[PDB]
């Protein structure tokens, strides 16, 4: 339950919450109502999951594009500010927030990346992402770098890839049609290819995120980042002479950021909600509150137009919304959540080298269309979805169902479908109902094979075929001899993702020699596995899934 | 063998992973 009498709030852990606690302050000075200010680790996923409890916070700050997929879930109050309210924030910022016909959130502030640049490294920065590589060259031969950036979250990856013509939807005639999908497509792929070539060739780390991408820049190791409004205060501390501007251009065309309106919504949950919205109307949305806030991590281009008004004049700001202008304004719809995850997946996947540029993106959009389109909504209708492809794919190739060649394709992107699913929904992999379908398509294609193992009569890499060939046989031979011909209690024969594991006996420690999949595995080094006093394999208690611990082929 | 994965993936070793 919400506790009545007094006013929680969520808020990113980028943005100024402890600005936000004074305006609080205020709040409670007056009304003598408490406003505790808190910022969870991935609450744009936490929000969802207590709310849909009737738990959580009253108010709940992210970017607009999340709230839709809220309102969806019956999770926010229609928000009902008068016509003189609405008249003191810029039209476009309710726009961003007005969800069929309705305003779900109260809109803060207008957010975009921008090239934020070292002058003392580079005084004149590039134009275009073309050259960068060879400024790097440069920059190397002198101990810094060209340009480093977030690339674990697509946020920060979209402007490149949008550029030469990916995108998520198109709003024409005020409607999305979610089947029109713009990542698999020629401009997407040239954009993350070239996103890809930098990581080749040494400019760019895969591993970068965040906090390493901010310490290079804010030390002076690196020409060049790409981040928004409230990243300038930390720069601010670090007095790196610093300029904010144009991102540079791909084949010629701007890079088209996606534009969030940071905004705040009432959880349909509280108790509270009248405290709320005299705090979010009377409070922050006042000269003196945004100021309060945007003193503690800058804001970008508010929606208050008297406040915007007073910090136009700053060059940042007039750089955060040049770049605005060039991309486009999220869309707000609940279809949003799986679109992200789509890129995430796909630049993961490519930055890596674990699939290319055009497999990443084709199965990227191929599993979010599955949800954009309501047939995927759990996992139960996920594994059928994985499946129903899969016998889509196999019906046809009945004769050579034994063949390798003929299956593995099929067969590895159904483990493709089934683990990406489950990393959606939250679950493990290998999990009970995923396990269920491959021991069926043994049961169903595999059955009159004469093998234990694969044989033979685009094809997989060498890591993807190496695994996938390890895991037809370990469930094959599973298949073959069910039976413990032993007296005793033991952990049953079983496979955990990379390697099979022989039934043994309760309180065994089996060890198997590193698997030979990657190029920083030791083949020499070994591999463990526990089974229990119980006959049941291991379980990390971080995590209660069965664990195996393969920490030493890495080191 | 430079044909492999060059990394393998942390999270699979993880506590969350494989
Ligand atoms: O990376 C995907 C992520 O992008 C946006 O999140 C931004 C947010 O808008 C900014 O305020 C800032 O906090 O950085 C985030 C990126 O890490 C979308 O709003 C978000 O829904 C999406 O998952």
């Amino acid at each position: 339950k919400i506790e009545e009498g007094k006013l929680v709030i969520w808020i990113n852990g980028d943005k100024g919450y402890n600005g936000l606690a004074e305006v609080g302050k205020k709040f409670e000075k007056d009304t003598g109502i408490k406003v505790t200010v808190e910022h969870p680790d991935k609450l744009e996923e936490k929000f969802p999951q207590v709310a849909a409890t009737g738990d959580g916070p009253d108010i709940i700050f992210w970017a607009h594009d999340r709230f839709g997929g809220y309102a969806q879930s019956g999770l926010l109050a229609e928000i009902t500010p008068d016509k003189a309210f609405q008249d003191k924030l810029y039209p476009f910022t309710w726009d961003a927030v007005r969800y069929n016909g309705k305003l779900i959130a109260y809109p803060i502030a207008v957010e975009a990346l921008s090239l934020i640049y070292n002058k003392d490294l580079l005084p004149n920065p590039p134009k275009t992402w073309e050259e960068i590589p060879a400024l790097d060259k440069e920059l190397k031969a002198k101990g810094k770098s060209a340009l480093m950036f977030n690339l674990q979250e697509p946020y920060f990856t979209w402007p490149l890839i949008a550029a030469d013509g990916g995108y998520a939807f198109k709003y024409e005639n005020g409607k999305y049609d979610i089947k029109d999908v713009g990542v698999d497509n020629a401009g997407a792929k040239a954009g993350l290819t070239f996103l890809v070539d930098l990581i080749k060739n040494k400019h760019m780390n895969a591993d970068t995120d965040y906090s390493i991408a901010e310490a290079a820049f804010n030390k002076g190791e690196t020409a060049m980042t790409i981040n928004g409004p409230w990243a300038w205060s930390n720069i601010d501390t670090s007095k790196v002479n610093y300029g904010v501007t144009v991102l540079p251009t791909f084949k010629g065309q701007p890079s088209k950021p996606f534009v969030g309106v940071l905004s705040a919504g009432i959880n349909a949950a509280s108790p509270n909600k009248e405290l709320a919205k005299e705090f979010l109307e009377n409070y922050l949305l006042t000269d003196e509150g945004l100021e309060a806030v945007n003193k503690d991590k800058p804001l970008g281009a508010v929606a208050l137009k008297s406040y915007e008004e007073e910090l136009a004049k700053d060059p940042r700001i007039a750089a955060t919304m040049e770049n605005a202008q060039k991309g486009e304004i999220m869309p707000n719809i609940p279809q949003m959540s799986a679109f992200w995850y789509a890129v995430r997946t796909a630049v993961i996947n490519a930055a890596s080298g674990r699939q290319t540029v055009d497999e990443a993106l084709k199965d990227a959009q191929t599993n979010a269309a599955a949800e954009f389109g309501g047939t995927v909504k759990n996992y139960e209708t996920a594994v059928q979805f994985c499946w129903n492809h899969y016998k889509d794919q196999m019906d046809p190739i009945e004769k050579d169902w034994c063949d390798w060649a003929m299956i593995s394709r099929p067969y590895s992107t159904l483990r493709d479908c089934l683990e990406h699913f489950a990393e959606r929904f939250d679950l493990g992999f290998p999990n009970p109902l995923a396990e269920r379908i491959i021991f069926e398509t043994h049961q169903i294609h595999f059955a009159n094979c004469s093998l234990v193992q694969p044989t033979f009569s685009i094809q997989l890499g060498v890591t993807r075929n190496k695994i996938m060939t390890a895991q037809y046989e370990c469930y094959q031979k599973i298949m073959q001899d069910p039976i413990q011909q032993a007296e005793g209690v033991y952990c049953n024969r079983t496979w955990d993702g990379w390697l099979c594991w022989n039934d043994v006996a309760a309180g065994t420690e089996s060890m198997q020699l590193c698997p030979d999949y990657f190029q920083d595995f030791d083949p020499s080094e070994k591999v463990t596995k526990i089974c229990d006093q119980d006959g049941n394999w291991f379980r990390h208690p971080a995590s209660n899934r069965t664990w195996t611990n393969y920490t030493q082929c890495n080191v | 063998d430079k044909d492999k994965d060059n990394v393998a993936p942390r999270s699979k070793i993880s506590p969350q992973g494989y």
